[PDB]
């Protein structure tokens, strides 16, 4: 049993027809603290597949130590390491379900909520949850502990079901995504303006976009919101 | 009298250690590898027997991979090489958990020799029956 000091807020996910789009911001808070700005919260693993990790931030440095682990240990007398034998999402996903759930088991978990985004050898998308408890869940849109609540709504207004997704582009799903981190930026407290994307497509591969920016934000209207009830200057 | 060869850790007269050159042997009836150092890195080089054409070409890999930038080529007892690479990879990823850094070479080739070394200390355990050709790069 332990508890969460350096921590990483929501991260967001959802599918479109080609692939999977995945995002979170650059922040380590310490308590109520906006402690660290540099902070990375999506791991690649390998070209198809990343790794977005919420919650203790010392947790998540083990948990990349983990997945860059499997990458070696999967190239070991391996000669199609690169190709046919190459690790998979569901892989990686599987592997960190078993370790989340064996570490709640034993009374010491790792506090974390991870969302596991990528593409499939068969041009499948995957996008699974796993959090501390070992909770395991796939829906057509993905968002960890504030995102949840707020990134979700209006995610699935773009994919409410299943028949959404090949109907859903890159341009309008990216969108629904940099959307969803405006919103989170003006409601959570524990969020950062600086955020990196992930897009992993069957065709054009994995992209990775860093020092992304919150942009197109309405504070005009405050100038003209003055008092808490009766008062008028 | 003699019998000092009957077991692995026995000194004989001459100082010697038998079972360790009886080893020796194994390695020698072995097929033959090479490693070349070269200006920038290292190149690793083995003979593959081709007992029958029912062999798989180019299936059978003989040369392992430790980490991401060591290559280990062996001679004589595949399944003794294949033990001594199974704990270098340990090895190599005990020092990167420690450490943070990939393991240098000459700390790998310390690891591997002193691993080999306990094996001629006992009457309990067999020497190798491999002579191991192994490099990369690292940081100088």
């Amino acid at each position: 049993t332990q508890q969460p000091i350096v921590t990483g807020t929501s991260v967001i996910s959802m599918k479109y027809d080609n692939g999977v789009i995945i995002a979170a911001d650059n922040l380590g808070s310490y308590g109520s603290l906006l402690r660290f700005n540099g902070v990375e919260r999506l791991i690649p693993v390998g070209d198809n597949t990343v790794v977005g990790i919420s919650g203790d931030i010392s947790d998540m440095q083990h948990i990349e130590r983990l997945l860059k682990d499997l990458v070696t240990e999967n190239a070991y007398d391996n000669p199609l390491a690169d190709a046919e034998e190459a690790l998979e999402p569901s892989y990686i996903f599987e592997y960190l379900a078993t370790v989340m759930y064996q570490r709640r088991s034993k009374m010491n978990p790792l506090w974390n909520a991870i969302i596991v985004a990528g593409v499939q050898s068969n041009g499948d998308q995957f996008l699974r949850y796993v959090n501390l408890l070992g909770v395991t869940y796939s829906s057509p849109t993905l968002a960890t502990g504030f995102g949840a609540h707020m990134a979700n709504p209006l995610l699935r207004k773009v994919v409410d079901r299943e028949s959404d997704i090949p109907k859903t582009t890159v341009q309008v799903a990216e969108e629904a995504i940099v959307n969803a981190m405006r919103v989170l930026y003006y409601r959570d407290a524990r969020s950062s303006r600086n955020f990196s994307l992930a897009i992993i497509d069957k065709n054009t591969g994995l992209t990775f976009k860093k020092n992304l920016q919150v942009e197109n934000m309405k504070w005009d209207f405050a100038k003209d919101i003055k008092g808490y009830g009766t008062q008028k200057i | 009298g003699t019998g000092y060869d009957l077991s692995n850790s026995v000194f004989s007269p001459d100082g010697r250690n038998f079972q360790v050159e009886y080893a020796v042997k194994a390695v020698e009836n072995g097929t033959t590898s090479i490693g070349i150092k070269c200006n920038d890195g290292v190149v690793f080089a083995v003979e593959k027997l081709i007992t029958s054409k029912l062999l798989v070409p180019q299936k059978n890999v003989k040369i392992q991979v430790v980490d991401r930038h060591i290559g280990c080529v062996y001679s004589g007892l595949i399944p003794d090489g294949r033990h001594l690479v199974n704990r270098g990879r340990e090895e190599a990823a005990s020092f990167k958990k420690l450490y943070k850094t990939p393991i240098p070479i000459p700390a790998f080739a310390d690891r591997l020799g002193q691993y080999v070394q306990a094996h001629t200390l006992y009457n309990s355990v067999r020497p190798f029956g491999v002579s191991t050709i192994f490099g990369g790069v690292d940081k100088n």
